[PDB]
């Protein structure tokens, strides 16, 4: 079956807040990237041959080429002022539970798992401990679980021999918390 | 509620 | 603070159809409804912090539109292939029996911007308890899409995710069961 | 166990009424779709290579296709007309009940079921309110269960915590109806 | 007004069965029993507002059985895997203590289109209150079917719908217990 | 009771 598809993406970069932006227009049709507008360059750059009628035109207007420069500003930096009311700051605290699994043959017990569970943001730290040490290997994880509604999920799975006497604790670090998040087993 | 800002899109030929 | 807003904007043919949306770090902020031409935020607090002028977000589309008509001439025989999703499943949050939760149908990397998705439970379509997001950005040229079911956790009933897309074969299923 | 399967469906697709009709024959070999005609094509297409030699015979048969083709209104829209005076006008009117459950641990109920059955057709409308206003949040549903003898069924559960002085009621809209039923609890 | 008219017919080997039938939306209008040469009509009533020329099926049926053999030859080595069944048991409407109901064996997504179903009462076949469909057509390349069992609800009684099929490893048997 | 139509059947080699 055949498609076509005009598809743009106006990314707006930011490090350390609005202190550096970086305006980067990238435009598609179907499968291929074609044609680029990187403001760190002040004009459009074709990506492959279906893509340089645009530059060519495009960039013989002052007009037009001062105007997507200053979108760094008009757009990028201008938007960012009204999302950092309330999107910069969200946090959502975690849920966070742990509990013993097989997967492997059976008998005992092999899988220590943190399951850590709607929070937000994404940036987030998962440690195991065994009475008191922090165990660095062995750990298997799902890694940063995006479900689409603005909150994340992970497990981390410590692999274990428990020997009765033992114990273990899932330290969650997160910024929405004022202190760390300790759960025993 | 401040108003969002998008970039325009260009014609093409 | 390392950040990114990603505005989104696309024209479909021969469905006919556009898209229009705003991401921040991977997630959605809103994007505009084409036909009512309006905003829909991905969640409703959003809307008290801020505001679209969706006219503008149509205008966009219509030069995309237009767009798209010289795109097609200036490559003849333009056409080419498509990607295939991937799909996955899995519970919103730790499943409890009797406790509602949610089933997460997440397809990824594929394009054109188009599928059916179907729930299935016990093999039987639902409909009811469902909700979906538009076609997501990703880091390069294809794109990403969650849809949700609502359900009651049980040890003796089974889910599937139902996905079709012009890349696949025959219609892609993805199992799900509850496990204590 | 080897087996051999020639299996094709006919299928008649209407938008609108018989406004308009479109034709789709496909072909299956056990478990390949092999060939199909799309009448919005006007001839026959290889869906894979086993399929070819029938595209390349038949296409080749101007009396043939010419049939085909016509089979959109000696076929479909003539069958259309005769199962429009029983069939699109079936209606059947739903049972609908409530009654209240447990599902998680206990004590109290935290479940209301709005059980409609035996009813037709498919498409249908079961909303939940509570004291007035309509819950959109909390439904669980079994879907749309076909039974395989012209009837349908489904449950829509609304999770709650009962406050005595609350008035629950499940509305239920369907074609088969001049007006909603409800059923309050 | 949308709705969807299928026509479904095939020819199998070795077990040397052939079908041919009409879906309206999903559900049976008829199919031509093909030993005795006659319409069988899913609703007793709607024999009233049309009519078939079994003939015709027949004729349709005798070209499937010859296409068989030409693709027999023109796949060689053509035979492959199948695709198990998915079994659901439900009752047809709500039930109560007494009060005569049914019990419907849901078989989806399968093929070859041949199976073997038990009914099973507390452990032991039923064969007085039973009845099944066809082969029905699904929007892919797999099948569906009904069975159907007549009972008496009750506190103590079990059952159970076993179904055998190529794809399965041991015969599938799937229970059902009456629940106030 | 009006005649249900069918789509013939096609041979093939």
């Amino acid at each position: 079956a055949p498609w076509f598809l005009e598809y743009s993406k106006s990314e707006c970069h930011f490090y350390n807040g609005t202190q550096r932006v970086r305006l980067l227009v990238r435009y598609f049709y179907n499968l291929e990237e074609n044609l680029r507008f990187d403001s760190d360059v002040g004009e459009f750059r074709a990506v492959t041959e279906l893509g340089r009628p645009d530059a060519e035109n495009w960039n013989s207007q002052p007009e037009f080429l001062e105007q997507k420069r200053a979108e760094v500003d008009t757009v990028c930096r201008h938007n960012y002022e009204i999302f950092d009311n309330f999107l910069v700051p969200r946090r959502v605290e975690p849920t966070v539970t742990v509990y013993p699994t097989k997967t492997q043959p059976l008998e005992h017990h092999n899988l220590l798992v943190c399951s850590v569970s709607d929070f937000y943001p994404g940036n987030i730290e998962v440690r195991w401990f065994r009475n008191g040490k922090e165990e660095k290997t062995g750990i298997v994880s799902t890694g940063l679980v995006r479900n689409g509604d603005w909150t994340f999920q992970t497990l981390v799975m410590l692999e274990t021999v428990p020997q009765s006497g033992e114990v273990y604790t899932c330290q969650v670090e997160h910024p929405s918390l004022t202190d760390p998040v300790t759960v025993e087993w | 509620a401040d108003l969002i800002a998008y970039p325009k899109a260009a014609t093409k030929f | 603070e390392e950040h990114t807003i990603i505005q989104a904007e696309f024209y479909l043919l021969p469905d006919k159809r556009g898209e229009f949306m705003f991401d921040f770090d991977g997630d959605e902020i809103f994007h505009v409804d084409i036909e009512k031409s309006e905003t829909i935020w991905r969640l409703e607090e959003f809307a008290k912090f801020a505001s679209f002028e969706a006219q503008g977000a149509l205008a966009n589309i219509a030069v995309d539109k237009a767009n798209l008509d010289v795109m097609k001439e200036r490559s003849n025989n333009t056409p080419d292939a498509n990607v295939a999703p991937e799909v996955t499943v899995l519970s919103r949050s730790p499943v409890n029996l009797g406790e509602p939760n949610i089933l997460i149908c997440f397809i990824d990397k594929f394009s054109p911007p188009v599928v059916n998705v179907t729930w299935l439970r016990n093999g039987r379509p639902v409909t009811e308890g469902v909700s979906e997001t538009v076609f997501l950005p990703r880091d390069d040229h294809l794109f990403r899409k969650f849809h949700y079911l609502t359900f009651l956790p049980s040890t003796d009933d089974f889910y599937d995710c139902e996905v079709d897309h012009w890349g696949l074969e025959e219609p892609l299923r993805k199992h799900w069961e509850f496990e204590e």
